[PDB]
């Protein structure tokens, strides 16, 4: 599972 | 010309793999980078100033409104009024701190779906004034990552986080269907050119079939990284595949063959055919977009940005990418034949 | 190592001149760039650490020897080993503190012909198996800036500083004829491919033509800079033209038409067609070594090195190209197909 935050972050 | 042909040259980057471990680079044949219907190059054309990071985009038909997603919101851009440095619309979506994921348009360019990091999917009216919400599918996934639109205009697919695939009847806003299979969340999507068959990609490290009819798993190719984005030929055979490990890999149809192309550094974290099938775009958070010859991958143009590339469009008749950036904006570009 | 093609794209850089004033970038054909016998990349193999500026270089037939021309020394060096790296014999020069300009090959293999910055012109068994001089043949010209042997062997033709070309009866040792009418230095200078022209470039601003039998001027092409580089395409046709400023003009042959080519920043130095005539390399104070499209200069490959490239050679079997440097070495090319 990934968020925009974990992608960019 | 304007801008002329000139030619460069790089280590190997794309491969055969056949049915055994074997890789061979592939020997480009006479029109791998140059050919009816392939692009010379890129141009920049626009800047869209969302101010947020663009997760999503999509060009209308006409081209002429380009759709990008961000945080809670998407706005709509007029670029063909070239002069214009703000939006002429935005949706109001999501929580102002959910990011909107996916947007797309209906065949027929009247409605807009759009989903992201929230249970709501939103069903944009775009016949005027003053774009409003028509409709919303309350799904009891947290979040959605990517949609599509059945060819047919009747059902939209949800990839659900939870790695289901939502069926939605968009008529009366019934889930009518659900995909069961992926064991992480579903990544991206695509149907076949003969309508018959869904692709799934995910964070489960699997690539899926589904039969659209029938309802059940057909195929299933398992990586060894995750799957962030896919695309379907639209001419058939050929199936895209952009990885984590920041391979894209070109999967034959049914068959054990397959070619992988390296060229990104990074995840792959969104690629598009164009409609002839010809070619399609891959996009990084390295930073690039790389374009490709279907199917083995010749490096047709590469775009490097200011920074991650986490979206991508073409237009209907292949004239323009749209690309969404980690710098909080969107690129347009003129694909020049 | 396997390398491949990847497309790139230039503001336009290839232009055409037509009889009428006419300038038009060209619309470059689907072979322009690619095709059989066409180059898809330049392989760096060899450095040759002569110690001296490479103001001269060339590959005997069969391709096996280098030939680096620097100050007061010609250094030999096998290509057959890769890989190596370290000269097998070397031709001390009378007085050792000349540049040379010029060095060319019997088609035996066994005789070379030195000029330069001295009133003498050098004849060097290499039989051998060691170099020895054969004789000396002085001029009342200070510098020889350029050589050409004719297609039977029997002449040598030299540009002398004085604008004079020199021709010398190679068997008997003796000047036998001038080719009279730069009015400064001869740089450059090539032979027709059916053998009966004599072209020749001038620190005059003039590319001339000569009758081989005649003794006579027949054609004069007045520039804008001076003349630093020439070469004959060997399929006939075409003379391409290296010039202080930058460009390299090509020249349709007893025709009103011609190319003007702009990649390079600085004086282009030299230049040489590829032996099957397609295409043709230039090269550059600006440190460039540029390969283009025979005649219309598509852009096939650029390299760009780390000093000045004066001079270079490509291989009677077009699988090498080499390059003579102000970093007081020369390059070994492979050429990739």
């Amino acid at each position: 599972m990934f968020s925009i935050d974990n992608i960019l972050a | 010309d304007y801008f002329q042909g000139a030619m460069g040259s790089k280590p190997a980057y794309s491969f055969h793999v056949t049915a055994d471990g074997q890789m061979q680079p592939v020997p480009f044949p006479p029109d791998a980078l140059i050919g009816p219907g392939i692009p010379r190059h890129a141009r920049q054309i626009n800047t869209l100033n969302h101010g947020e990071v663009v997760c999503a985009v999509t060009i209308s038909n006409p081209t002429r409104h380009v759709y990008t997603g961000g945080k809670g919101c998407v706005k709509v851009w007029d670029i063909s009024h070239p002069g214009n440095k703000s939006p002429v619309s935005q949706l109001d979506c999501l929580n102002r701190d959910n990011y909107i994921r996916s947007c797309k348009l209906l065949p027929d360019g009247c409605t807009l779906i759009v989903g992201g990091e929230a249970s709501t999917l939103s069903i944009w009216d775009l016949a005027a004034p003053t774009p409003r919400i028509k409709a919303e599918l309350t799904s009891s996934a947290p979040a959605c990552y990517a949609l599509a639109i059945s060819p047919d205009s009747k059902v939209c697919f949800s990839c659900c986080s939870d790695g289901n695939i939502a069926v939605w009847d968009l008529h009366n806003q019934t889930l009518v269907r659900q995909f069961q299979g992926h064991t992480d969340g579903a990544s991206c999507i695509d149907i076949s050119n003969d309508g018959t068959k869904l692709w799934t990609g995910g964070l489960d490290n699997t690539v899926r079939s589904w039969d659209l009819r029938e309802g059940r798993q057909l195929q299933q190719h398992d990586f060894t990284s995750q799957i962030f984005s896919l695309g379907y030929c639209p001419t058939g055979e050929w199936l895209a595949v952009g990885m984590e490990s920041s391979n894209v890999e070109v999967l034959h149809v049914n068959k054990p063959d397959k070619y992988q192309l390296h060229l990104h550094e990074s995840c792959v974290l969104s690629l598009k055919f164009a409609y002839c099938g010809k070619w399609f775009v891959s996009t990084g958070k390295d930073n690039l977009l790389n374009a490709w010859r279907t199917p083995y991958g010749a490096s047709i143009f590469q775009s490097k940005e200011s920074s991650s590339v986490l979206s991508c469009d073409i237009s209907v008749d292949d004239k323009y990418i749209v690309t969404g950036s980690g710098d909080k904006k969107a690129t347009v570009y003129e694909v020049i034949y």
